[PDB]
């Protein structure tokens, strides 16, 4: 019955800044609440529980406030190590509710995606399948929507997606989408497309190539 | 250092089963409530189930009650989550994690946490099946090959049951792709291989697919 | 403690009494026990302690024996009874099974016909090309086949597929499917099957020319 | 009408882990003895394990002695087993099935089977990657596709590490087929295309594989 509601979902900060993340909760729940540090691929760590108890080992720039259904986790300094997904939990008895995690990120400006796509290659579409790659470069924020068009037809299903974490350089991300088809309903279609909304872009941006270049 | 390890995680089909387990190290589980919580695409954590001292009481996210079974093994420190009918939204990174005991607190979170494992639901529940010739070249035989198909059954008839003598449908092995594959084979007189036409004609129930395949000489 | 069973396929009528023999390495007293098991099924406990029957099997199965020697007799063999039976010796903290007795229907010997598939030129343009071998209509089931592929002995690239025995004629029909990669099948140009069976007083070779 | 239910079957690579269990129907299992047993291909079968009741001793045929784990839980009325760094002779069907009670008997038969699942352990634990090109047509984009390859990580580095500026190689991701997949990219300037070659080296340790692939304008 308690949901808890995170604010807000992508905070981005410079190194040396004190950060605030507040979490909302639907119901009174006192004090029963904990907060916990995650990186990508590692398990979640706890730093604070009962909404303001640091537990032992964790830096004192990290300290927590509030009650009833307000709460604030409060990071003072920001070092380069606190970049990271940060969850908010309300623990009961028998069972807990989590916030959507909100993920702290190195500030810089906005960067529209560089796209490109690529061709299957011979040797592969002999083989037997068509693998068709779509790369969207050095953008940020990270958010972007990749949508397939094969003969003007929009795809659904059959299409899988990665991202690179920010650059170490300059704090960008990549987005890889890579198209698998047959190579038989690869070579029955000409036109294959891939389309990209990014929110420093004013229209979606296409890029494509005829089958047999 | 106080230590949980999952295993169990691995790739499975919609509509599949899959069980992990969490062993531990360096504390014993009797005193703690155990619990499941899974990492969502997106980013966010998910409570999914727990299971309370002396199994008391087990509890359960609404997204999976009546599907997931949590259990604990007090004696050698286990706890096990099984999945049954699973969806694509079960797609997660899955730990296992305690619940925090005191003699000076009722209430506490979760201090510790394993790594996690991988757990990813295939969206095709069914496959339809490949229908390939076995080419004829006194007694003569021909066939049809039926390949990467899921799950089992398939049926083999021969021109739409009028043929039935001296056929032979074999038991469907399993590949090492997951996908099952079968042949059917007759045995013809070799003078009827001009005359007579063979059609051999795969019904695949699960996925509704139906496949008529006329096997000719080859030249 | 090992046990073994005598015969490993033991061929006969309906109507028969037959007996299956359990052998223990040691003395393992009276703890043991006999299952019947149809392919595709769960085994099922017939006779306990040697010599007790379990509630709901037929009359017709009685077990004896002690020490090291044992029995299973089968009075008045049934279709139904056309199966595999196992022996097991069982304590309170250790259990071993025998290897199994088939019980078939007997008939004459019958040398399998032999046929060869080259795969599909859809299937080869697909990119898989699957060789199909056929052992029709032969007794009893043993049989080896092997693959060759330019001359060159083929391993782990091939599974097989057995029907049961024939309602009208009782014999046996096999597949051997040897699965290869578009790439891996154009290096090469003779592909056969060799098949060994009791029924063929040399092993006999079916093979093609890929591309004719 | 006692029945017995097992779950948890499946295709597994060598070295990996699998997890079964068990209900029931019509029964309770507390007061009896519950088993593990497999059907080997070839029709022999093979006592796998025993859990007692009240789990006062848990028994292993030697060949899982150390990677087998039998566990019960009699308030729901499940067995399970969990099976680790599994060979290719655990390719079997796996039974459970019930002894009578250990507290009233020192030697009793299985008496209750469960129908089976089914357990396929491929011998192959490593398979290397497939390199493809990702040809380019002021700044272009070429990059390599690594595909097929079991387990994680493989390693890319470009010219043999001469050339980093720009390189983004991506999470690899599992495929439906249960192999991983994953690309490498980089940017240069579009006038080096013709002077400069660009080789993507893979390195994938778990099967001992290296692959250099040249990546030019087709």
């Amino acid at each position: 019955d308690v949901v808890m509601t995170q604010s807000p979902s992508t905070l981005s900060a410079s190194v040396g800044d004190t950060i605030t993340i507040t979490c909302r909760a639907s119901q009174s729940i006192e004090t029963w609440l904990a907060w916990y540090q995650q990186k990508p691929g590692k398990a979640p760590k706890l730093l604070i529980y009962k909404a303001s108890t640091l537990k032992t080992g964790v830096p004192s720039r990290f300290s927590g406030s509030g009650s009833g259904t307000e709460f604030t986790l409060t990071i003072s300094g920001l070092q380069f190590d606190d970049f990271a997904t940060y969850h908010c939990q309300h623990y009961a008895g028998y069972s807990a509710t989590f916030g959507q995690g909100t993920r702290v990120e190195i500030k810089r400006t906005v960067a529209a995606p560089s796209v490109f796509i690529f061709p299957p290659s011979d040797e592969q579409l002999k083989s037997g399948t068509a693998s068709v790659v779509c790369l969207l470069n050095n953008f940020y924020p990270r958010e972007a929507k990749v949508q397939w068009k094969v003969d003007n037809a929009l795809q659904s299903g059959n299409s899988q997606e990665s991202v690179t974490e920010q650059d170490s350089k300059d704090s960008t991300y990549s987005l890889s989408s890579t198209l698998t088809l047959s190579k038989a309903d690869y070579e029955k279609h000409k036109v294959y497309a891939c389309e990209v909304t990014h929110q420093g872009l004013s229209s979606p941006v296409t890029k494509s190539f005829n089958r047999g270049e | 250092e106080v230590q949980l390890v999952e295993s169990g995680g691995g790739l499975v089909k919609a509509g599949g089963s899959l069980i992990l387990s969490c062993g531990v190290s360096n504390f014993r589980i009797s005193a703690h409530t155990m619990n499941w919580v899974r990492r969502v695409p997106g980013g966010g954590l998910e409570w999914v189930a727990s299971i309370s001292t002396s199994s008391t009481y087990r509890d359960y996210a609404d997204a999976v009650k009546g599907r997931f079974t949590v259990s604990r093994d007090d004696l050698e420190d286990f706890v096990y989550l099984q999945m049954h009918k699973m969806r694509v939204e079960d797609t997660a990174i899955y730990y296992c994690a305690r619940k925090g005991s005191d003699r000076l607190s009722d209430n506490d979170p979760f201090d510790a946490w394993g790594p996690g494992t991988v757990v990813t639901v295939s969206p095709a529940s069914t496959k339809g099946p490949s229908v390939f010739p076995l080419a004829p070249s006194g007694t003569a035989a021909l066939g049809c090959l039926v390949k990467d198909y899921f799950p089992e059954p398939v049926t083999v008839s021969w021109n739409s049951g009028a043929l039935t003598s001296g056929v032979h449908t074999f038991p469907a092995v399993l590949q090492s792709s997951g996908l099952y594959s079968l042949s059917s084979v007759v045995t013809v007189p070799s003078s009827s291989l001009g005359t007579q036409t063979y059609i051999c004609n795969v019904n695949h129930k699960p996925s509704n697919t139906k496949v008529d395949k006329k096997v000719e000489p080859k030249s």
